[PDB]
Protein backbone atom coordinates (compact mmCIF):
# COMPACT_ATOMS: atom_id res chain seq x y z
CA UNK A 1 0.00 0.00 0.00
CA UNK A 2 1.20 3.54 -0.77
CA UNK A 3 1.05 6.47 1.69
CA UNK A 4 -1.51 9.24 1.45
CA UNK A 5 -0.20 12.63 0.28
CA UNK A 6 1.71 14.36 3.06
CA UNK A 7 -0.72 16.25 5.31
CA UNK A 8 -3.78 14.25 4.06
CA UNK A 9 -5.76 11.09 5.14
CA UNK A 10 -7.24 10.15 1.77
CA UNK A 11 -7.57 11.14 -1.93
CA UNK A 12 -10.72 12.31 -3.69
CA UNK A 13 -10.90 11.62 -7.37
CA UNK A 14 -13.15 14.39 -8.69
CA UNK A 15 -14.50 13.75 -12.19
CA UNK A 16 -13.61 16.58 -14.67
CA UNK A 17 -14.92 15.23 -18.06
CA UNK A 18 -17.98 13.05 -17.41
CA UNK A 19 -20.46 15.45 -15.95
CA UNK A 20 -22.69 12.63 -14.69
CA UNK A 21 -20.01 10.69 -12.71
CA UNK A 22 -19.89 10.96 -8.94
CA UNK A 23 -16.64 10.99 -6.91
CA UNK A 24 -14.34 8.11 -6.09
CA UNK A 25 -12.13 7.98 -2.95
CA UNK A 26 -8.94 6.23 -1.86
CA UNK A 27 -7.73 5.42 1.63
CA UNK A 28 -4.29 4.05 2.49
CA UNK A 29 -5.08 2.41 5.86
CA UNK A 30 -7.51 -0.52 6.21
CA UNK A 31 -8.66 0.78 9.57
CA UNK A 32 -10.30 3.82 7.92
CA UNK A 33 -13.26 1.81 6.62
CA UNK A 34 -15.80 -0.55 8.21
CA UNK A 35 -17.90 -2.84 5.96
CA UNK A 36 -21.32 -2.03 7.44
CA UNK A 37 -23.75 -3.64 4.95
CA UNK A 38 -23.48 -6.66 2.66
CA UNK A 39 -25.87 -6.29 -0.27
CA UNK A 40 -26.76 -9.27 -2.45
CA UNK A 41 -28.30 -8.41 -5.83
CA UNK A 42 -28.65 -9.06 -9.50
CA UNK A 43 -28.32 -6.50 -12.28
CA UNK A 44 -31.56 -6.22 -14.29
CA UNK A 45 -31.88 -6.51 -18.09
CA UNK A 46 -33.40 -3.25 -19.45
CA UNK A 47 -36.83 -3.74 -21.06
CA UNK B 1 -16.16 -12.76 15.29
CA UNK B 2 -18.35 -11.62 12.40
CA UNK B 3 -22.08 -12.17 12.46
CA UNK B 4 -24.53 -11.17 9.66
CA UNK B 5 -28.02 -9.89 10.58
CA UNK B 6 -30.66 -9.93 7.83
CA UNK B 7 -32.66 -6.82 7.44
CA UNK B 8 -36.33 -7.08 6.67
CA UNK B 9 -37.42 -5.24 3.55
CA UNK B 10 -40.01 -3.51 5.82
CA UNK B 11 -37.18 -2.00 7.87
CA UNK B 12 -36.50 1.67 7.10
CA UNK B 13 -32.81 0.79 7.30
CA UNK B 14 -33.18 -1.74 4.43
CA UNK B 15 -35.13 0.85 2.50
CA UNK B 16 -32.60 3.70 2.83
CA UNK B 17 -29.69 1.40 1.84
CA UNK B 18 -31.66 0.05 -1.17
CA UNK B 19 -32.43 3.63 -2.25
CA UNK B 20 -28.68 4.59 -2.17
CA UNK B 21 -27.95 1.50 -4.24
CA UNK B 22 -30.64 2.24 -6.86
CA UNK B 23 -30.38 6.02 -7.13
CA UNK B 24 -26.59 5.99 -7.73
CA UNK B 25 -26.64 3.82 -10.88
CA UNK B 26 -25.25 5.66 -13.94
CA UNK B 27 -24.18 4.76 -17.45
CA UNK B 28 -20.49 3.99 -17.88
CA UNK B 29 -18.13 5.01 -20.62
CA UNK B 30 -17.38 1.39 -21.45
CA UNK B 31 -20.96 0.81 -22.67
CA UNK B 32 -21.33 -1.90 -19.95
CA UNK B 33 -18.22 -3.89 -20.82
CA UNK B 34 -16.92 -4.23 -17.24
CA UNK B 35 -20.08 -4.29 -15.17
CA UNK B 36 -22.89 -5.21 -17.56
CA UNK B 37 -25.83 -3.40 -19.14
CA UNK B 38 -28.56 -2.36 -16.65
CA UNK B 39 -30.32 0.67 -15.19
CA UNK B 40 -31.33 -0.86 -11.87
CA UNK B 41 -30.85 -3.85 -9.58
CA UNK B 42 -32.96 -6.65 -8.13
CA UNK B 43 -31.98 -6.42 -4.46
CA UNK B 44 -32.11 -9.91 -2.92
CA UNK B 45 -30.81 -9.39 0.60
CA UNK B 46 -29.24 -6.70 2.85
CA UNK B 47 -27.30 -7.79 5.95
CA UNK B 48 -25.71 -5.73 8.70
CA UNK B 49 -22.13 -6.78 9.36
CA UNK B 50 -21.34 -6.97 13.09
CA UNK B 51 -17.81 -7.49 14.34
CA UNK B 52 -16.82 -5.84 17.63
CA UNK B 53 -13.10 -6.07 17.08
CA UNK B 54 -13.24 -4.59 13.55
CA UNK B 55 -15.61 -1.83 14.72
CA UNK B 56 -13.27 -0.78 17.53
CA UNK B 57 -10.34 -0.83 15.16
CA UNK B 58 -12.31 1.56 12.90
CA UNK B 59 -13.43 3.93 15.72
CA UNK B 60 -9.91 4.01 17.15
CA UNK B 61 -8.53 5.25 13.84
CA UNK B 62 -11.46 7.61 13.26
CA UNK B 63 -10.66 9.38 16.54
CA UNK B 64 -7.02 9.78 15.50
CA UNK B 65 -7.97 11.27 12.14
CA UNK B 66 -10.60 13.44 13.76
CA UNK B 67 -8.10 14.87 16.25
CA UNK B 68 -5.73 15.68 13.33
CA UNK B 69 -8.56 17.51 11.44
CA UNK B 70 -10.27 19.95 13.86
CA UNK B 71 -12.48 17.19 15.23
CA UNK B 72 -13.87 16.24 11.84
CA UNK B 73 -13.54 12.59 10.67
CA UNK B 74 -15.24 13.54 7.37
CA UNK B 75 -17.08 10.24 7.39
CA UNK B 76 -18.97 8.98 4.33
CA UNK B 77 -21.01 5.93 3.27
CA UNK B 78 -19.56 4.54 0.07
CA UNK B 79 -19.65 1.41 -2.07
CA UNK B 80 -16.96 -1.20 -2.51
CA UNK B 81 -17.07 -4.11 -4.99
CA UNK B 82 -14.53 -6.95 -4.86
CA UNK B 83 -14.01 -10.65 -5.32
CA UNK B 84 -12.78 -10.58 -1.72
CA UNK B 85 -15.87 -9.27 0.09
CA UNK B 86 -16.11 -12.55 2.09
CA UNK B 87 -12.59 -12.06 3.43
CA UNK B 88 -13.25 -8.37 4.08
CA UNK B 89 -16.33 -8.95 6.23
CA UNK B 90 -14.44 -11.52 8.36
CA UNK B 91 -10.96 -10.01 8.64
CA UNK B 92 -11.37 -6.29 7.75
CA UNK B 93 -9.86 -4.24 4.96
CA UNK B 94 -6.08 -4.41 4.62
CA UNK B 95 -3.13 -4.04 2.18
CA UNK B 96 -4.35 -7.18 0.35
CA UNK B 97 -7.48 -5.33 -0.89
CA UNK B 98 -5.47 -2.47 -2.47
CA UNK B 99 -5.85 -1.56 -6.17
CA UNK B 100 -2.13 -1.63 -6.95
CA UNK B 101 -2.58 -0.13 -10.43
CA UNK B 102 -5.28 2.43 -9.50
CA UNK B 103 -5.00 5.99 -10.85
CA UNK B 104 -4.50 7.48 -7.38
CA UNK B 105 -1.87 4.96 -6.30
CA UNK B 106 -2.02 1.72 -4.36
CA UNK B 107 -4.88 2.14 -1.89
CA UNK B 108 -8.36 0.84 -1.23
CA UNK B 109 -10.93 2.43 -3.56
CA UNK B 110 -14.59 3.37 -2.87
CA UNK B 111 -17.34 4.87 -5.08
CA UNK B 112 -20.40 7.12 -4.60
CA UNK B 113 -21.84 5.42 -7.67
CA UNK B 114 -22.95 1.87 -6.83
CA UNK B 115 -22.62 1.02 -10.57
CA UNK B 116 -18.91 1.98 -10.45
CA UNK B 117 -18.19 -0.54 -7.61
CA UNK B 118 -20.30 -3.08 -9.53
CA UNK B 119 -17.61 -3.01 -12.26
CA UNK B 120 -15.15 -4.55 -9.79
CA UNK B 121 -17.31 -7.34 -8.32
CA UNK B 122 -15.68 -9.94 -10.64
CA UNK B 123 -12.26 -8.28 -10.66
CA UNK B 124 -10.55 -5.33 -12.32
CA UNK B 125 -12.29 -4.50 -15.60
CA UNK B 126 -14.88 -7.10 -14.55
CA UNK B 127 -12.38 -9.97 -14.91
CA UNK B 128 -13.84 -12.77 -16.95
CA UNK B 129 -17.35 -12.16 -15.57
CA UNK B 130 -19.37 -14.47 -13.37
CA UNK B 131 -17.69 -17.78 -12.39
CA UNK B 132 -20.54 -19.88 -13.72
CA UNK B 133 -21.27 -18.35 -17.12
CA UNK B 134 -18.12 -16.22 -17.72
CA UNK B 135 -20.47 -13.29 -18.44
CA UNK B 136 -19.68 -9.75 -17.15
CA UNK B 137 -23.29 -8.83 -17.91
CA UNK B 138 -24.78 -11.94 -16.25
CA UNK B 139 -28.40 -11.35 -15.22
CA UNK B 140 -28.72 -14.66 -13.29
CA UNK B 141 -25.78 -14.95 -10.96
CA UNK B 142 -25.89 -13.29 -7.50
CA UNK B 143 -23.54 -10.37 -6.92
CA UNK B 144 -22.41 -8.73 -3.68
CA UNK B 145 -21.35 -5.13 -2.85
CA UNK B 146 -20.33 -3.57 0.45
CA UNK B 147 -21.81 -0.28 1.65
CA UNK B 148 -19.12 0.98 3.99
CA UNK B 149 -18.46 3.70 6.53
CA UNK B 150 -15.26 5.42 5.40
CA UNK B 151 -13.19 8.06 7.26
CA UNK B 152 -11.75 10.53 4.73
CA UNK B 153 -10.35 13.14 7.13
CA UNK B 154 -8.40 15.73 5.16
CA UNK B 155 -8.80 14.55 1.60
CA UNK B 156 -6.43 15.48 -1.24
CA UNK B 157 -8.51 16.72 -4.22
CA UNK B 158 -7.39 15.33 -7.60
CA UNK B 159 -9.26 16.75 -10.58
CA UNK B 160 -9.21 14.01 -13.19
CA UNK B 161 -10.58 12.40 -16.34
O1 LIG C 1 -8.52 -6.81 -6.18
C1 LIG C 1 -8.31 -5.72 -6.73
O2 LIG C 1 -7.21 -5.62 -7.32
C2 LIG C 1 -9.29 -4.67 -6.67
C3 LIG C 1 -9.16 -3.48 -7.37
C4 LIG C 1 -10.14 -2.47 -7.32
C5 LIG C 1 -11.31 -2.59 -6.55
C6 LIG C 1 -12.28 -1.53 -6.54
C7 LIG C 1 -13.53 -1.51 -5.88
C8 LIG C 1 -14.38 -0.40 -5.96
O3 LIG C 1 -15.53 -0.43 -5.46
C9 LIG C 1 -13.90 0.72 -6.70
C10 LIG C 1 -14.62 1.90 -6.74
C11 LIG C 1 -14.16 2.98 -7.49
C12 LIG C 1 -12.94 2.93 -8.19
C13 LIG C 1 -12.20 1.76 -8.13
C14 LIG C 1 -12.69 0.68 -7.38
O4 LIG C 1 -11.93 -0.46 -7.31
C15 LIG C 1 -11.45 -3.80 -5.84
C16 LIG C 1 -10.47 -4.81 -5.89
ZN1 LIG D 1 -23.62 -16.03 -14.40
Amino acid sequence: MAHSPPGHHSVTGRPSVNGLALAEYVIYRGEQAYPEYLITYQIMRPE
Amino acid sequence: GTILIDLSPDDKEFQSVEEEMQSTVREHRDGGHAGGIFNRYNILKIQKVCNKKLWERYTHRRKEVSEENHNHANERMLFHGSPFVNAIIHKGFDERHAYIGGMFGAGIYFAENSSKSNQYVYGIGGGTGCPVHKDRSCYICHRQLLFCRVTLGKSFLQFSA
